[PDB]
């Protein structure tokens, strides 16, 4: 029982850590890639205006 | 020696067990606090982006309203994950 | 029953072995997964 | 034996992780702040100088 309670103890907060930081990461990496988008689509704009 | 096999099967078990609540606690306590590190760096990964994005986005704004060009583009408002960070509703206080 | 005490200090400890190292190979495997999961993960921010 | 292998197995990776997030985490928000001042200092100028 002991064996058993450590572990899904142990078990069951890493698979959570995995999915939120997976999580987390996509998350930072789809803000990253929009800004840099928008940063790419504004200069665009400036050498097609100036 | 040999009068001991009976304390042997009392005392093998408590000291297993003994070593395996430690064992549980020490590897337990800090994944809680790994976990916690991890969202708490995340989250503030997340607000310095936004606070780039922001910086990024204002420096755009002028240029556009300094050089004439009336269009900023649509999309520095949606790197702006607006997400709240879901607010781990606070554990309702066990009202002991 | 019988002498059912005597394979008993035999088999118990081996179940605790086995549990003992899969929970170690479960918790174990993951980890090491994690931790590169976490480096490219950074190291893909870094990147972007 | 097999417990203190598991709890070092264990202990020790739980550890490195911990230091390497940690670390990572220190290193990108030192680029994103980097870059944010970067981004700060050119709208000075872009405001003095226009």
């Amino acid at each position: 029982f002991i064996l058993l309670v450590l572990g899904l103890g142990i078990g069951i907060p890493m698979y959570r850590v995995r999915k939120l930081q997976d999580a987390s990461f996509v998350n930072v990496f789809k803000k990253v890639d929009t800004l840099t988008t928008a940063v790419g689509s504004v200069y665009k704009k400036i050498i097609t205006q100036t | 020696w040999a009068d001991y096999v009976l304390p042997l099967i009392v005392t093998v078990p408590i000291v297993v067990i003994i070593l395996s609540v430690t064992l549980g606690l020490t590897i337990g306590i800090p994944m809680h606090r790994n976990k916690k590190a991890l969202q708490a760096g995340f989250d503030l990964s997340n607000k310095k982006v936004d606070v780039l994005t922001k910086a990024v986005g204002s420096v755009f704004k002028e240029i556009i309203n300094r050089t004439g060009i009336s269009n900023a583009p649509k999309k520095l408002k949606q790197a702006t994950p607006t997400k709240p960070t879901p607010k781990t509703p606070p554990k309702p206080p066990v009202k002991q």
